[PDB]
RNA sequence: GUGAGGGGAGUGAAAUAGAUCCUGAAACCGCAUGCAUACAAGCAGUGGGAGCACCUUCGUGGUGUGACUGCGUACCUUUUG
RNA sequence: GCUAAAACUAUGUGCCGAAGCUGCGGAUGUAUACUUUGUAUACGUGGUAGGGGAGCGUUCUGUAAGCCGAUGAAGGUGUGU
């Protein structure tokens, strides 16, 4: 019962290279140096997928600060006289008022200031 | 409606064809075979009879005027390799490749 | 003397950047009117007005 | 007018009449949802910030649907160690359409 | 995709005049850095440029403190063997302010494409004059 | 060039079934179209992300391209490493 | 780059900061309870040499004188799922 394995190894040699699609010079042509891109890429995807919440958390951190010190405050007085105010409003929103309605992010640092002092 | 020419198994390398290929690319076929004419390569003489046989072609198969045809495609692609064994020195032996191409030519209005 | 790596395509092609040929310069005689080499003589024996042949 | 809510663990900033996707809900399909702990409401000029919550607000929304996301490839691999993992993912979604907004 | 990113066509850079008559030439250059990266904008994004315009006027007049006028050195390598040479704070200062200046705001700067574009926004003149009346600068304090 | 090689006509169900002639994969090498690219330093990807071209149920859409930006020194074997 | 510091000693308030902890959704091993069922509960799920368990796919024999096929099989090349 001999077994041919061409078709079997033609599809796997296919699927990886249609994987590798979009690469520079061999790593798109040839399958040795194309499975090797694959598993790296993958790896990449893996620690960025954690990466990704820590840059946007930095993002958000660093427009409630323009806002803040634009109405009188510092990011880390303004974070703490909205939980001394009992606001539960989370970074992402507070980044996206500041930064498409000035008036609204007013009105919260006066709420931060006044539950301060 | 291009009209085709195809010159298989030029003893020539693709390489070296290409050159006139790109110098004629695109170009009126007077001024074209002008310059085959008086170029002094090895793959002009080849360049041009495909050339002519293209416009022979288009004359007479489809009634066209030659007045206003141009050179409106051509590729040269490689063909069939022989192979040949070089002697060297202390007993060693080396693999010659000799080359051969094929020039595709294609004239519309 | 030999490479560590063989080259890549792109670079092999960068280094023939400069290998196009050119025309030559070609003009019409008005003797005969018959397109010419400049300042050479015509196929046909031709030159400023002049039949080497007979 | 605009509205903050609360939902799968996460805010969301709304207006009405927007589609949005959330954390797999258990309601069923073409039923309405109404989140009755809003953060904040803004109209115009007119800005509530409840503290823990707004005390009268009300946002109500229809779930057009469930589905799932795109695939994504999970790979592990430790050079020189002989070892391997491969997994695929597909995070369920809730699709929901705000339908009216009330302070 | 609900966090936006600042777009460049709709970026506006605001022009401002500052004058560095005794000022301390450190805690000025990060006032400078920041306002030429547009870390002062709601609208900060990374990867996008939103910084100001800042003309600096009398830069030769800046200051530093302790002996670090005799004792501040710049260097500088030609690549040919043994082409250091140097130079000191107050020769460098009567001579070209604008490179004591360019020097201080590129070490606080980011190093790349973008970094090159931020600090095309800042013009260093040793006089009390600048050739930028058509822009109509602004007088900051910083 | 009474060459080779082609184009038309004709045969055939089929002529990229035309005689190193069933199917005709990959490495490698051409032509054409769209986007990017000549002030910027490194395993070439990955997470973000503007602009452009085409298709569009014009949509919070689809297909190509990817200015600018954070992170990031291949695989196997053998080894304390 | 920094000098009543952006250095050192002592002290207070706040904040940033990990794949640690919490929140939302999903998968799975063991043991309990519901004393049928597969539903809940509790704990657990980094890994080399190595041990245990469970599957995918390929050639051929029976089921097969059956079923699909020139209204197009295998094979090749794209798309969607």
């Amino acid at each position: 019962a001999r077994v041919k394995r061409g078709v079997v190894a033609h599809r796997r040699h296919k699927k990886i290279l249609a994987r590798a699609k979009g690469y520079y010079g061999a790593r798109s042509r040839v399958y040795r140096v194309a499975f090797q891109a694959v598993i790296k890429a993958g790896q990449y995807a893996y620690r960025d997928r954690r990466q990704k919440k820590r840059q946007f958390r930095a993002l958000w951190i660093a427009r409630i600060n323009a806002g803040a010190r634009q109405n009188g405050l510092s990011y880390s007085r303004m974070i703490d006289g909205l939980k001394k105010a009992q606001v539960i409003i989370d970074r992402r929103v507070l980044a996206d008022i500041a930064m498409h309605d000035a008036v609204a992010f007013a009105a919260l640092a006066e709420k931060a200031k006044g539950a301060l002092a | 409606m291009e009209v085709t020419a195809k010159l298989r198994g030029a003893a020539i390398s693709a390489q070296k064809a290409r050159l006139v290929a790109d110098l004629i690319r695109g170009k009126s076929v007077a001024h074209a075979l002008n310059i085959l004419n008086f170029s002094n390569k090895k793959a002009a003489v080849l360049v041009k009879k495909a050339l002519e046989s293209a416009i022979a072609n288009a004359e007479h198969n489809n009634s066209l005027d030659v007045d206003d045809l141009k050179v409106s495609t051509i590729y040269v692609d490689e063909g069939m390799s022989l192979k040949r064994i070089m002697p060297r020195a202390k007993g060693r032996a080396d693999r010659i490749t000799k080359r051969t191409c094929h020039i595709t030519v294609k004239v519309g209005v | 003397a030999v490479q560590q790596n063989r080259k890549s395509r792109s670079r092999r092609d960068m280094r023939r950047s400069h290998d196009a040929l050119t025309e030559n310069a070609l003009t019409v005689d008005q003797a005969t009117g018959e397109t010419h080499r400049r300042h050479h003589v015509t196929k046909d024996g031709f030159y400023r007005g002049r039949q080497l042949f007979a | 007018m605009y509205a903050v809510i609360q939902s799968g663990g996460k805010q969301h900033r709304v207006v009405e009449g927007e589609t949005l996707k959330v954390e797999l809900l258990k309601a069923e399909s073409g039923a309405t949802i109404t989140f009755d702990d809003v953060l904040m409401v803004v109209n115009g000029d007119n800005i509530q910030i409840g503290a823990p919550v707004v005390a009268g607000a009300k946002v109500t929304a229809e779930v057009i649907g469930h589905g799932r996301h795109d695939k994504i490839r999970i790979i592990k691999m430790r050079r020189r160690k002989h070892y391997r993992k491969q997994q695929g993912h597909r995070q369920w979604f809730t699709e929901l359409k705000i339908t009216g907004i009330s302070g | 995709m609900k966090t936006l990113s600042a777009k460049p066509a709709e970026v506006q850079h605001d022009w401002f005049v500052v004058d560095a008559t005794g000022k301390t030439l450190g805690r000025l250059a990060t006032e400078i850095a920041r306002r030429l990266r547009g870390k002062h904008k709601t609208s900060y994004t990374p990867h996008v440029d939103t910084g100001d315009y800042i003309i600096v006027i009398n830069a030769e007049q800046v200051q530093v403190t302790g002996n670090k006028a005799l004792d501040k050195k710049y260097y500088r390598h030609t690549e040919f063997p043994g082409g250091l040479k140097e130079t000191n704070f107050e020769k460098l200062v009567a001579h070209k302010p604008e490179e004591i200046f360019e020097r201080a705001v590129k070490g606080m700067l980011p190093k790349g494409p973008l970094g090159y574009a931020m600090i095309k926004k800042m013009k260093v003149y040793a006089g009390s004059e600048h050739p930028h009346a058509a822009q109509q600068p602004q007088v900051l304090d910083i």
